[PDB]
RNA sequence: AGCGCCGCAAUUCAUGCUGCUUGCAGCCUCUGAAUUUUGUUAAAUGAGGGUUAGUUUGACUGUAUAAAUACAGUCUUGCUUUCUGACCCUGGUAGCUGCUCACCCUGAUGCUGCUGUCAAUAGACAGGAUAGGUGCGCUCCCAGCAAUAAGGGCGCGGAUGUACUGCUGUAGUGGCUACUGAAUCACCCCCGAUCAAGGGGGAACCCUCCAAAAGGUGGGUUGAAAGGAGAAGUCAUUUAAUAAGG
DNA sequence: GTGAAGGTTCTCTTCAGTATTAATAAGGCCACTG
DNA sequence: GTGGCCTTATTAAATGACTTCTCAACCTTCAC
């Protein structure tokens, strides 16, 4: 699970503006760190196949965000993986 | 069906344990996936799945090299034969698999091209209906098998008018008929093939055989892959997902040993027999056995002490343990997976083997055999062989003095026919065939006795096993169990009932129904049902007869008849085959089914 | 009998890109059929119900174009062009509206379903994926009877001056 | 209500019984078949989870016999399963982590359903398979809930280029890991073993036998079955995820 | 020098497949007429 | 009794089943 301090951190860093919480990208931001911790998690529980129902589930939802930003523009589409350290 | 297995734990100190299954999951296992991977790959491989057959001897070639690669170089030799043999049977029995399915979809689709209605008939014979029937008539009088020797006349028949009544002759079973055709039970039956000829379609786009990968690499960097990496498209993303819901194979394949030899028996001096294999002799393993068992594995030590009092002259060809697999048993809890799971060994014996007069028996066939062998074989190894050949039908003269029991002796006029149906799983016949009259029936209570409470019982747990399933699906809960080894059980128990009465009225066959492929027969058939029901509502389709078509998936009847084979096989009785009629009750069936099996024997 | 009359029935017209979906539901409120109603006089069944969903899989056959094609009196090779081309990629939930076009012509256009499209060329106007007014997605294409938002009853046409 | 199962009762009958004439004719006690009712103080079924290297189902040889098997002697090992008993539980402590929920309507193979102290709110404590409904049981039915089947309705906020998102708490409910609680058994107790390991001591009932009012040698017994296994492919059902399908 | 590990061959699979006798069905809600 | 509705695909898993294949043996060599 996810604190409303790490969640709220990621509002402010991913923001467009001071009240956006919601854009595309502030949700892949929202998303890559819940797939990084459940990520760590399954290396170490690979019986957890409850956890792993919810990381196909969430690189799913990723992946539509990310084509739907990318063919937004490719510019904001290729700074904002780079920021999040996605190839 | 004399051959059987029995088995026994393996029990040894802890380094020999962590030394095999270290042998076994790093290298032997590792080098039947690599000679699976290669097989698969070999330019031959699409011939071989036209012929059926795997040569000889390609598994041991493509071993050869790999033998000495860093991967896998460090395996005594029966380690190596050992990968050989597993990957040569599992490619044996893939391709008789497709060979057969092939068959079946080319023989269907001829019969979809000769299956015409009588509407059709009439245009493509150019004869009136009179006109075919009388045509029928002849071609059925010439051809009096005769199902293939009207397959045979169809083909090359180019004459529309005969290829027509041959047609009209298969449709109604190889014979006339009168009655006037119901067009909508014939387009339900043409419908049927079409289904047919689907799923085999379908069923011929079998995958390769997958191995046995024991690290998962390929699942922790798909893992690192998926969390990290942009998708390029939907079909990435779905590929990822079927690698990480994969499991993990825990357990390496077995050791086989097809020299009975190379398990060497002993006695150790706190009295316990022992075995080492071949290649491993420094690792001793202690038999923990049953008692029902335990007279097999002391005739193991009995007959390798023979042949060494002998001085090899007598055959190991006679010995009563044929082979040996060795295989680790998964061990619930946790530990080191050489302490967590149980080293067992399965021997197969040929039950003849134990008496005398089946050793007899066994030395008779094996005497034909090898004496038909060196007459049709006739290089240096080709002349060994012939040599080989000759020292065990030499050798297989000299008597291991085994215990007698006198063969069993059934009256060749009496006959146990067995009703297989999906309601009562079997129902018995006692025939007299001379006499035309039924000696004893038994039903499925019968047959049971006090165990017949065993029946409800499974059907009960079938029901609720299924659903607490359902349920444990619902929340990832690894709980899912099912009632197979109670199935298993029941048809053990209506085995040996068959036959205890078999003997008893001296039967001398048990007659058993050629079934076929019930399932596809069911499956086809609701489906064309269902589509004439649920148009274009592929749902409602699946929806009709669910429940009757998961009872035919269930239904173990060739467990039971394998069941059957084997307690005959180990009493002498002989097994037939009949065709069971589909009219009347149970018993009716089982009459008919031995008189048929009796009047079948030409 | 009415004397020298043929078999008939009310037909419509397909617009230049209509998608099969809005031509169903058109020809079915013409005769005023159910979807289930017309699957069984073409003989198909419930496919009808599905394709106006723009659920193919499978997609449209052969088989049953040609079917559809002998109660509506328009050829199977127009109503393929009802539906994308081969290889044209296509999304079925949200449906999507030009406004601007509907002005012009009171049909679904099928290649405002497929995943190359954003705008229109010809408006030169990003197309709708929602109600503008009201944020209520559209409903099927065979259900765009009143022309306006099943919602707040805006009419597509005046939705136009809310696109872009 | 429906469906499955269970027995009950009834009819007909042969795989049952009776007879001389051994292929037929009676009958329905026994042992069974055909599915026909019916739920009764009946007789049968009965599904919360777990607990033994448990016992019996063996091998060989001799003797007997019409097989079936039976008796006597010698040997015996612990595997993989199916039942019947008996016993124990309703779990604990830290971590990791999925799913669900703005709100409303409908209600799914959804969830929950025991006893009795206490107790207005809240559940706790002590019992415990007697666990909602019927003879028993269900995904059916009843009652409450239903966000965690599907759908439908409809708020403000972000976003609005097809992606969608927030309203979400010491929250509800799953899974995984580590450690840990009870039975860890086959007549009972105690001390041990668990890749090997057994030892000690008792209670009932029956044999065997001093010449005997009385207890006591030498033993026996204290629930039964089944077995052909590995490997590879496939089908069916269900669940989960994904896609809108070349 | 008896025991352990390791070698060696075993053929061809143009053959097998394709037909019946088929069972009452196996669909359930809603609403709406007749 | 008529009529409307009910989406369909792939891949993985568990369970229950089906099918196929396999079930040598004598000899040589080097090690006390
Ligand atoms: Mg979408
Ligand atoms: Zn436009
Ligand atoms: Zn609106």
């Amino acid at each position: 699970a996810l604190t409303q301090e790490r969640k709220q951190e990621i509002i402010v860093n991913y923001q467009v503006h001071e009240t956006d919480t919601g854009s595309a990208d502030v949700q892949v931001a929202m998303l890559t760190e819940r797939i990084n911790r459940l990520s760590l998690h399954l290396q170490a529980n690979k019986k957890d196949h409850s956890s792993r129902r919810g990381l196909l589930k969430l690189i799913g939802q990723r992946k539509r965000l990310l084509a739907y930003i990318q063919k937004d523009s490719r510019e904001k589409y290729q700074a904002l993986i780079g920021r999040l350290g996605i190839r | 069906s004399s051959q059987i297995t029995i088995q026994a734990r393996l029990i040894s100190f802890e380094s020999n344990r962590q030394q095999l299954w270290k042998l076994m999951a790093d290298l032997n296992t590792p080098l039947i996936n690599e000679l699976l991977c290669q097989l698969g790959q070999h330019p031959d491989f699409e011939k071989w799945q036209q012929k059926g057959k795997l040569p000889s001897t390609v598994v041991s070639q493509l071993c050869q090299p790999l033998k000495t690669d860093p991967r896998f170089a460090g395996q005594p030799s029966r380690l190596y034969m050992s990968a050989i043999h597993i990957v040569d049977y599992i490619y044996k029995s893939w391709l008789a698999i497709q060979k057969r399915l092939q068959q079946q979809l080319d023989g269907k689709t001829r019969w979809l091209e000769m299956l015409n209605s009588d509407a059709e008939l009439v245009e493509l014979s150019g004869d009136t209906l009179e006109a075919i029937r009388v045509k029928a008539a002849e071609i059925l009088a010439i051809a009096m098998s005769l199902s293939k020797t009207l397959f045979d006349a169809y083909q090359e028949t180019e004459d529309i008018k005969s290829r027509s009544a041959i047609s009209y002759l298969l449709k109604n079973g190889c014979k006339l008929t009168d009655k006037e055709e119901d067009s909508e039970k014939f387009a339900k039956r043409r419908r049927q093939v079409e289904i047919q000829i689907q799923r085999l379609t379908e069923k011929l786009i079998s995958r390769m055989p997958k191995g046995r990968d024991l690290t998962n690499a390929k699942w922790l960097e798909t893992l690192l892959t998926a969390t990290t990496t942009v998708a390029e498209d939907n079909a990435q993303a779905k590929r990822w997902q079927d690698i990480l819901l994969t499991r993990s194979s825990s357990l390496p394949f077995p050791l086989v040993f097809e020299t009975n030899e190379d398990m060497v028996w002993s006695k150790n001096q706190k009295g316990r027999l022992c075995v080492h294999f071949n290649g491993l002799s420094d690792l001793i393993f202690e038999v923990y056995c049953g008692n029902r068992q335990l007279h097999w594995f002391q005739r193991f030590l009995e007959d390798q002490q023979t042949k060494r009092k002998s001085k090899n002259q007598h055959s190991s060809g006679l010995f009563t343990l044929r082979n040996g697999h060795l295989v680790w048993l998964e061990g619930e809890g946790k530990g080191e997976p050489w302490n967590l799971h149980h080293l067992t060994l399965y021997c197969c014996v040929d039950n003849r083997l134990w008496t005398e007069e089946g050793t007899e028996i066994v030395r008779q066939e094996k005497a034909d055999e090898i004496t038909k062998f060196i007459t049709n074989m006739k290089s240096d190894t080709q002349q060994a062989l012939i040599q080989r050949k000759q020292s065990t039908l030499t050798r297989i003269n000299n008597s291991f003095e085994r215990p007698s029991q006198p063969l069993y002796q059934g009256q060749s006029h009496i006959l146990v026919g067995v009703s297989l149906g999906l309601e009562k799983p079997a129902t018995v016949a006692v025939v007299d065939a001379i006499a035309n009259k039924v000696l004893a029936y038994r039903s499925i209570k019968q047959l049971l006795g006090d165990n017949y409470e065993l029946l409800n019982r499974q059907r009960r747990q079938q029901q609720y096993l299924s659903h607490e399933r359902h349920k444990a699906q619902k929340n990832f809960s690894p709980n899912q169990f099912g009632a197979s080894e109670l199935g298993q059980h029941i048809d053990r128990l209506l085995a040996k009932a068959i036959v205890a009465l078999a003997r008893t009225y001296k039967a001398g066959s048990i007659v058993l129904p050629k079934l076929g492929d019930m399932r596809e027969v069911v499956q086809s058939e609701i489906q064309a049902i269902a589509e004439q029901k649920f148009p274009g509502y592929i749902e409602g389709q699946q929806k009709y007869a669910k429940q009757y078509r998961v009872n035919v998936h269930r239904w173990s009847y060739g467990r039971l008849i394998q069941s059957i084979q084997s307690k005959a096989a180990q009493t002498g009785i002989v097994i037939e085959e009949g065709k069971q009629p589909i009219r009347g009750s149970p018993h009716d069936k089982a009459k008919e089914l031995a008189l048929s099996a009796y009047n079948l024997r030409l | 009998e009415a004397p020298d009359v043929k078999p008939w029935l009310f037909l419509i017209k397909p617009y230049e890109g209509e998608s099969l979906s809005h031509f169903l539901g058109r020809f079915r409120r013409a005769n005023h059929l159910s979807a289930s109603g017309l699957g069984t006089l073409a003989g198909i069944g419930a496919i009808v119900a599905r394709w106006e969903r723009f659920h193919f899989n499978p997609r449209p056959s052969q088989q049953e174009l040609e079917a559809i094609a002998s109660v509506v009196e328009v050829d199977a090779q127009r109503l393929a062009q009802m539906l994308p081309p081969a290889g044209v990629g296509m999304q079925h939930e949200p449906i999507r509206l030009c406004g601007a076009c509907y002005a012009e012509s009171p049909c679904h256009r099928i290649e405002w379903q497929y995943k190359s499209v954003w705008k229109c060329d010809r408006h030169q106007l990003k197309i709708l994926a929602k109600c503008p007014n009201c944020q209520a997605p559209f409903k099927m294409p065979a259900l765009w009877e009143d022309g306006c938002c099943h919602r707040c009853r805006m009419p597509f046409a005046e939705m136009a001056k809310l696109q872009k």
